[PDB]
């Protein structure tokens, strides 16, 4: 008779992925405070997205706002673009929606 | 294996992202906004690189103290450096 | 020679059909941009002429949507360290 | 190519298990499978496919697998009940293990032999020999085991070493 | 006791990627104390570390310990 | 050409030390202004260490303002762009925006004086 | 013989490049009989020829 | 024999430091003064490289002071210990 908090369902995905990268046995008490770290990151992440959108004069959040954030984070540099990072870390089905490629009569999707 | 300590995951779960979860969490915190249809995926990418950073820093602290099991004081120390670095 | 005659005959038919296919499904795109067929010839030659170093530097002639097409299907690979340079996959090994 | 998409990966692995022959294993396809293993880890359906690739080309891959559990889940397919109707219609170690000849044969070779270049004759692979009529045709040319003590409990090879 | 207005503008124009970039006077004015706060803040941190170490004077070694934390904060 | 280029490189190199000397002159004054109330003495190497640290920090500031301005399609940097850079520290953000408000008040006072001149 | 070593390698590369282009173009090759028989020949080895 | 590379390393470094200090306090006449100082510096580097000295071993100039202080501390401790032993 299981009952699961929907909020904990989302965090459980990244918590398991954490144990894959660690490559060390990890104590149970370390698990839940990583969950504590994640929600703090999400809260502060959303706050930053407000200002960058607000500065541009549009309330809607567009991808180039996310590019601007990651450049300040140091993830995106002159050599490593946004397209390069998607290729390395995301599956094929997610790649089609994000990165545009021309095919079948020079048709490009998404339009860029 | 004891309940208290969890062994490293040999096989990663399917790389499918929880798109529904990201939309609601972004919705409740800032209801007034609307996010573009593909913006959820990029947020998922941003979260991966954060967790990847957190795992590397925690491992170094555990090895520095000559500990074979990652402990809570190791990861909290990792959190302080990464969280400030993660904000830009 | 007979083995050579069949092999050379087969290659000419293969190459001729490939050229027709590119013209019908990937016309010339609408600094000048070279066509996809011209891009393929550059990568293939560099693989054979310089076996040790087949990397080619990306230029403004390669307009990115074509570059993504080759990279996605597995025909081309980025350099592991410098993402500016791409090579061709060594199919024959 | 469907191995790229995660949704179809377990099922395509099962299909590729049956179709695989010696000509299909090529070095560039070998690199693709290793790359997929880094991203997803120790997937059971990939471990089965990699072992089949090692058997055909031991000079390219080296895998040691722990011990035999069923790698592909034998879930009851939707047509299993119907197959019963179709089947009714159709109805109505001290000794070494057997392994192909040691792969140090050829090994460092400057170029292919002239006989091989002309596609002349060859030898009969050990894995194909599984029935007496197959032995009858190819008795004169055969591939011997890596270790000769494995002939002891194989009846078809005893007929060869009889004469 | 503060950076010159001309001095700050010289540093910024040195590192601009595009020459089309210009700095407004009020913004250039506000940049002046921003650098001053950075210099002042660095000195205070060194004093805090020295007092904890109880050193008679601030040295290079105490400065390096608090150096990386300041950059993350800024 | 090559001899000219190295001189321009030397001129670029020489232009650095003039900025370095001016920065070091300013930093040294501030360090002494920190000494008296903290009653603590600073080693001469420490002021040199701060001078290098402050010089390398201007590079990060210079690029961000250009990057922020390009985001808003503005070729000229304004006060709003600078406020973005200070958000990493909440305490510093509150302090810096107060001076911006103070500068705005002074600018309003300057505008009021200009109106008085027009009336006269 | 050295000519054999080079013509075989070139033909192998063209075979696999042409195969992936057809896949990525997202076209129905089976509909066209002329293109259909080319597809079947791509996998076959040139050594057996 | 020529003296060690360390001597020129240290003297070069201290001359850039002192040149920076003297240019800090000067206002006008920048280019000519810095060109003359650089010429003098490079010519002194050439002269000291050409110079000949009997062989010897020298420790780095930066750390002489602290090591000297610990040497005095050891001096005092060993002196008092020897005096006490002799008295006994």
């Amino acid at each position: 008779r299981p009952r699961q908090d929907p909020h904990k369902a989302g965090l459980s995905h990244y918590v398991k992925l954490f144990s894959f990268y660690a490559k060390m046995p990890m104590e149970r008490k370390a698990l839940e405070m990583v969950e504590k770290c994640l929600d703090k990151y999400f809260q502060h992440l959303c706050d930053d997205l407000e200002v960058f959108a607000a500065h541009a004069g549009r309330k809607t959040v567009k991808p180039e706002d996310l590019e601007l954030l990651m450049r300040r984070q140091g993830l995106v540099t002159d050599q490593v673009s946004l397209h390069v990072l998607v290729e390395r870390h995301l599956p094929l089905e997610y790649r089609q929606l994000l990165i545009p490629c021309a095919y079948s009569g020079n048709s490009v999707f998404p339009a860029q | 294996m004891a309940l208290s300590t969890i062994v490293s995951q040999r096989k990663q779960i399917k790389r499918k992202a929880p798109r529904g979860f990201l939309k609601r969490v972004f919705k409740r915190k800032k209801p007034q906004l609307r996010l573009e249809k593909s913006g959820d995926l990029l947020v998922h990418l941003n979260c991966l690189l954060f967790v990847h950073r957190l795992a590397e820093e925690s491992r170094t602290n555990a090895c520095a103290s000559k500990c074979r099991v990652i402990n809570k004081e190791h990861v909290l120390a990792a959190a302080k450096v990464i969280l400030k670095k993660s904000r830009g | 020679k007979t083995k050579m005659l069949n092999i050379k005959e087969y290659k000419e038919k293969l190459l001729s059909t490939l050229g027709e296919f590119l013209e019908d499904h990937f016309p010339l795109p609408d600094v000048n941009l070279i066509t996809l067929h011209e891009m393929l010839e550059i990568l293939i030659n560099r693989l054979f002429d310089v076996p040790h170093d087949p990397y080619v530097k990306i230029s403004d002639s390669f307009w990115p949507p074509y570059v993504e097409l080759l990279l996605r299907n597995g025909i081309a690979l980025r350099h592991p360290e410098d993402p500016t340079r791409i090579r061709l996959e060594a199919f024959h090994q | 190519a469907s191995l790229q998409d995660d949704a179809l990966c377990p099922y395509v692995c099962h299909l590729l298990y049956l179709l695989t022959k010696k000509e299909n294993v090529k070095p560039f396809r070998v690199r693709k499978l290793l790359d997929l293993q880094a991203k997803m880890g120790m997937q059971p359906h990939l471990q089965a496919l990699l072992s089949l690739y090692k058997f055909f080309a031991p000079a390219l891959i080296s895998v040691s697998l722990p011990v035999k559990k069923i790698y592909f889940k034998n879930s009851e397919n939707l047509w299993k009940t119907a197959l019963l109707a179709v089947k009714q219609r159709n109805r109505g170690s001290v000794i070494p293990v057997l392994n192909s000849s040691s792969y140090t044969k050829e090994c460092g070779k400057k170029e292919m032999s002239l006989s091989d270049c002309l596609n002349r004759s060859g030898s009969f692979p050990l894995e194909q020999l599984q029935s007496f009529p197959q032995l009858l045709q190819n008795i004169h040319c055969l591939e011997l085991p890596s270790q000769m003590g494995s002939v002891l409990n194989n009846s078809l090879l005893l007929h060869y070493i009889n004469c | 006791s503060g950076f010159r207005k001309e001095l700050v503008s010289r540093l910024l124009h040195l590192h601009f990627k595009d020459d089309k970039t210009k700095v407004s006077g009020d913004a250039l004015q506000l940049m002046v104390e921003l650098l001053k706060v950075f210099v002042v803040e660095a000195a205070v941190r060194g004093v805090r570390q020295a007092q904890a170490e109880d050193a008679l004077r601030v040295d290079v070694d105490q400065l390096e310990k608090v150096l990386p934390q300041l950059l993350l904060d800024f | 050409m090559e001899e000219e280029a190295e001189t321009e490189e030397q001129q670029r190199f020489s232009y650095q030390q003039r900025l370095k000397a001016a920065v070091h002159y300013t930093v040294g004054c501030l360090c002494e202004e920190v000494a008296l109330d903290k009653e603590m003495q600073f080693s001469k190497q420490t002021i040199a260490a701060i001078s290098e640290l402050t010089f390398r920090q201007c590079e990060n500031f210079a690029k961000d303002l250009e990057m922020f301005a390009r985001h808003a399609k503005r070729t000229t940097i304004n006060t709003e762009d600078v406020k973005l850079l200070a958000r990493r520290s909440n305490s510093l953000l509150k302090y810096i925006t107060d001076k911006s408000e103070e500068i705005a008040q002074i600018n309003l006072e300057r505008k009021a004086q200009k109106k008085k001149k027009s009336e006269d | 013989r050295q000519n054999l070593q080079m013509e075989i390698k070139i033909t192998t590369v063209i075979q696999h490049v042409f195969q992936n282009l057809i896949l990525g173009s997202k076209v129905n090759w089976a509909e066209d009989p002329a293109l259909k028989e080319i597809v079947l020949q791509l996998e076959k080895n040139v050594d057996m020829m | 024999q020529p003296l060690s590379k360390s001597t020129r390393d240290h003297l070069q470094t201290m001359m850039e430091s002192v040149i920076m200090t003297i240019l800090s306090n000067s206002i006008k006449e920048k280019e000519e003064i810095q060109y003359h100082l650089n010429f003098l510096k490079k010519r002194l580097l050439q002269q000291c490289e050409t110079l000949k000295v009997p062989p010897k071993k020298m420790e780095d100039l930066t750390n002489v002071s602290s090591l000297l202080n610990m040497e005095r501390a050891r001096d005092k401790a060993n002196e008092e210990g020897l005096a006490l032993l002799q008295e006994e």
